């Protein structure tokens, strides 16, 4: 399981 | 360009209505004609074309992950598809962030501006060097990678200079760092230590969260506490 | 053609890692360069051939209804921004389905063959004029209702003589054509025997379900009801 | 609500 970055959230 | 003959106005609407339409490829194109207008863009804007792009290489980028996990597959224990439907991908994938990281360059990295704009586009230009890095191999590898660390870096000391320590870029900024760090960086330490600096001195100022904001800002956080729970 | 370098088995192979990265667009231009080898496709082929493009006229028919809600919201009680973005969105869905009909008429409809391929080839003619019916204004589009209807009808009486009641081709195809009825040529009458008719023969002759299909002929036999029930 | 027609399936 890879690590989590910035979602898009608009 | 193609868009060089339409308004910025309706480049900015359009764009939006492909974001409705979830036509993520014409958003972008869109929002690039939109920068190539050469006018600063708002926060609003911004999003519109950090939308558009991540959709796009991140669709890429699982795509290439499942090609490239089949062929380590079909390299241990026959015929060349694999790897070249993975290599058409992956040079797809290496256009957009070419694409990205020249309008960074060409437009939108500037000495002035607010600290917002500052950080945000370079965190985005340490974001797409890191995508690239994910597919890279060799002497072109070495130098992505420093790439993508020198432009986090830089837009770490302006994030910590002029920015409260909830404020969504900055987390946002710093949880890609660390990833960057843990996933990239082959650096397990730095990362958990800069996922957790950055979770407690938010927690610690956790007054400064901003009414319009606070969303964005206690999502990162949670972001953060889950990377530190699995690095942990 | 762009592919009429790479060899028809390794297209075959490609279109499945396509379909496995979901990279539709890539799945697509496979499979029309494995339908432009010029021999037939198998059962397997035609699901693959069937993916792929429904997958992307999907998504640009999805579109092209988002911006049409928008424009029609915009025209009861100002710009031409959303009109020129749905007739680019409407361009391409109609590229797409010219693109289909001409590899059906081109290629894959032929005399001989099995049932099963001449009334799949003729559902989808049927599916893609209806596809570009469904923007379709003026004289143009008598003549595409006309079209669809005719592929249709071609197919429903081949699927009558040749195919058992639970066939998943006949039943889609009948699912399919009810559908037409129904959206398309403002036959709710027509629409709603066709699916009762289908459903009910399906159920009386329920013995006739194949071991290796039964699992889609049921799911279709579920579909009628539930437009039998939204109908009723 | 529209109307359902054949899906997907692979
Ligand atoms: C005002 C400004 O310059 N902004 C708001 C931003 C929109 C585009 C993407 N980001 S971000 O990458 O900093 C980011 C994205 C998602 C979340 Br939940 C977040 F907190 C921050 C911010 C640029
Ligand atoms: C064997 C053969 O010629 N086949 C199987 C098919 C695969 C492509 C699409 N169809 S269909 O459009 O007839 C269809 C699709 C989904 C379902 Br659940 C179904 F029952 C039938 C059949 C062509
Ligand atoms: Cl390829
Ligand atoms: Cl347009
Ligand atoms: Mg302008
Ligand atoms: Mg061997
Ligand atoms: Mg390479
Ligand atoms: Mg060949
Ligand atoms: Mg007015
Ligand atoms: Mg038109």
């Amino acid at each position: 399981q890879r690590s989590t970055s910035t979602p898009n959230v608009h | 360009g193609a868009m060089g003959s339409m308004e910025r106005a309706s480049l900015i609407q359009k764009a939006k209505l492909a974001e409705q339409a979830e036509r993520y490829e014409d958003m972008a194109a869109f929002m690039k004609g939109a920068v190539e207008k050469g006018e600063e863009l708002s926060c609003e804007e911004r999003n519109l074309l950090s939308v558009a792009y991540k959709n796009v290489v991140g669709g890429q980028r699982a795509a290439w992950r499942v090609l490239s996990s089949i062929e380590q597959k079909s390299n241990e224990e026959k015929g060349p598809e694999v790897r070249e439907y993975r290599e058409k991908v992956e040079t797809e994938l290496q256009g957009v962030c070419d694409t990205v990281l020249g309008l960074l360059d060409s437009h939108l990295i500037k000495e002035a501006g607010d600290a917002e704009s500052r950080v945000f586009y370079l965190k985005m230009k340490g974001d797409y060097y890191r995508y690239l890095a994910e597919v890279a191999t060799g002497d072109d590898k070495k130098r992505i990678i420093d790439s993508a660390r020198s432009a986090y870096q830089e837009a770490m000391d302006i994030s910590k200079k002029e920015m409260p320590p909830t404020n969504p870029i900055r987390l946002g900024l710093a949880l890609n760092f660390s990833v960057f760090h843990y996933e990239i960086a082959n650096s397990p330490e730095e990362a958990i230590s800069l996922a957790k600096t950055t979770f407690d001195e938010a927690m610690a100022d956790l007054h400064t969260l901003s009414e319009d904001s606070y969303k964005d800002s206690t999502l990162i956080m949670q972001l953060l506490r889950d990377n530190l729970t699995l690095w942990t």
